[PDB]
């Protein structure tokens, strides 16, 4: 819906109110996920100077080579 | 105008064929056959059999229209488009000592 | 009966023996579009740092690291 | 890639399609094809001497 | 970063610097590539008149129709 | 389990390391299998192209109709 | 293995020259299948438009679902 | 276990039956498409060429080789 | 390539040569493009007064809102 | 197996129920974006038929007929 | 074609007639345009001062940032 | 096929022609389909504002995750 | 041989026709069969669901323990 609030649980948007820090867009599984990766966190993190990374804090078995780090 | 011509020395063993292992165990023409590495055979025969192949299609022919094979078996493939660009005829003259 | 069994025999292997289409082709290409793709967004930063007359130290790029080396 | 049968049998025991390079392997070129033969679209003109 | 010096090692920049010569930018297939596509380059060249082209030293049957030699 | 070392003996991964290099997943019969194939040996063998083949040491009534050699 | 030909006699693919004749991949039973199916065949069409479609000359009773037409 | 195996026939047999929807329109649409982007770009020379007055020998074409001859 | 002449075959230029006669762009699918619109043409042609206007004689389901005149 | 295939279904399952943001917000904005140009075009004849006192059926528009009416 | 009728229906231009009236250029959209927006109308308005401003009854989620108003 | 008519009678569209309704693809089961779920029907509605979701008819233990709702 | 006429009358198929009949195959002894099971049968009944049952009308000591029921 909006970048403040969404209208999902499990999906978080971090807006920056300055120039000089980071935004996020954090997404927790849940629902229909599996269960060992039940409460894992997903994240895409933006530079204040443009550049986008991605990481998250499931295991290194079920990460993606595009978002190993 | 354009027409098609051979590329000489841009062919290259890259190894996706399969040498055909024998069940038999012998030089029977029949009989069950095996997909084999390409390994098994000698890199020498190797060599000679893609020179022997080279030597075939582009030696043969530089710059003709030849025919491309039916079941594929041919031997250097080339192709004019349109009308193919003639010779300016060869200028035959005459002198008969008397 | 023995006869049910080994048919079911017959129905393994017959399945676990399906070709393989040879993925490698299909994932290489895609992968190569994939590079050509950043370095062809690489084109407009470096085509107006030619028309600006900036040096090589001086033109500024915003290239993001790729996976794929680039 | 097509056939690369165009070499001959130098070398292989002929029986029948089976080109045997050794006593318990054959080839079969006709099916083993491991070479990417090249062809272009070139330009020529003809000069008269 | 900048067009004389990267962030990535398998990116290279040819930066012309006189009025009678090409630009080139040049990547190398590498890390999360394939193995069979590995150490190959593709380059994308721009002639100093302002014509971009492709290419790519991969094999055929991997080379995009818009990169074909 | 990886493919360098895994948690079994009779199971070995050959893990190409260039494009050239052809993969192979051997497996050697045992613990529960027949005494008269107690030491045969199975494997998968991928030419660097990508082409999956099969070859394995049993005797040709015990060999399957895919791996019919 | 080309379009034009590829590696094994059971398969054939018919490859459109124009955009008014439709494309076809024709595969022949035989060397491991059943010797009641030995020479029958089984084809895949494709309508110039796009569309796939499949037919069979084996029996009813073999016949599954998925090429009824 | 024999009816168990056919399960996977028939779930084969579904898989394989899957509806591919025509494809051929996305793909020429899209090239189409694109012709436009290089057709609708020398415009601008045109245009100018025109209202410049010179002859059509006189009007420089920025044109670039395209792979769908567009 | 020059509006009288041109590098690539299927790009034609109509150049006006009065103040009656329209300017036109003629462009000829091919090579890389689909077989089914192998020998189509897209036109771009311009009126005495000066009004580009685009025409194409593809099939009206591969004709975006652009150019379905 | 019957659970090699289950899986796949269970993919099958997961890739169709993929979440598709809401595409209309970007084309709605393109189109009225593209229209704001057109509109705003046509300010420079406007501001001279004002500034040089031509009547409404005196000022010439030199506006072509597009597939958005805006 | 004119201010007073053009060769479009769905554009209308408000001309002043004297020197205490505004000058406005009124299109709506549709035909090709997007249902959602099927009959809204983006207007440019001319203050007598010569101050141009434009509106539109479109959604605040696609207004652009210019016409914020 | 059109959405306004289907080749298929099996499926059905519900196409809008205003900003308010939404668009609807039903696809009611049949021929080839299990005798359990022979009559039921699977749909997919989009809300207006852009927003696709599925709801299907089907028992709980035959709906997958995607549309249990 | 079909479920609508088998080989002999001896065996009899009921195939069901809507999602809520249950598939039934009851075979009757006969010929071969003992005298004093001459004229017995033996059913296998399947509930809509995906359930199936054995019931047999043989006297208790005939009674195997799978259609013990």
């Amino acid at each position: 819906s909006t970048a403040a609030v969404t209208g999902q649980t499990g999906l978080t948007i971090t807006y920056p109110a300055s120039a000089t820090e980071s935004a996020a867009i954090q997404g927790t599984f849940g629902n229909s996920a599996a269960i060992k990766i039940k409460n894992q966190t997903l994240t895409w993190t933006r530079t204040p100077e443009g550049a986008w990374s991605c990481a998250t804090t499931v295991e290194a078995k079920f990460k993606p080579a595009g978002c190993a780090s | 105008m354009n027409m098609y011509k051979w590329v000489p020395e841009s062919i290259r063993d890259s190894g996706e064929g399969q040498p055909s292992y024998s069940n038999n165990g012998d030089y029977a023409p029949s009989g069950p056959w095996v997909a084999a590495g390409i390994h098994t055979m000698p890199q020498s025969l190797r060599d000679s059999m893609r020179n022997s192949i080279m030597v075939t299609a582009q030696a043969r022919r530089d710059v003709i229209g030849p025919e491309w094979g039916p079941d594929g078996r041919f031997t250097g493939y080339a192709s004019v488009i349109g009308t193919p660009d003639p010779k300016p005829a060869d200028i035959v003259n005459k002198f008969t000592v008397e | 009966t023995l006869i049910e069994l080994m048919i079911v025999v017959a129905i393994i292997g017959i399945l676990a023996a399906i070709a393989i289409p040879q993925y490698q082709n299909y994932i290489a290409k895609s992968q190569v579009s994939r590079v050509m793709s950043e370095t062809g967004s690489l084109k407009t930063v470096i085509e107006t740092c030619i028309l600006d007359g900036k040096t090589a130290a001086n033109c500024e790029l915003g290239w993001t690291n790729s996976n794929l080396l680039g | 890639r097509i056939d690369s049968s165009l070499a001959s049998s130098a070398g292989f025991v002929v029986a029948g399609e089976r080109w045997y390079y050794t006593k318990r392997h054959f080839i079969i070129p006709r099916y083993f094809q491991n070479w990417r033969m090249r062809r272009r679209k070139y330009v020529t003109g003809w000069v008269m001497p």
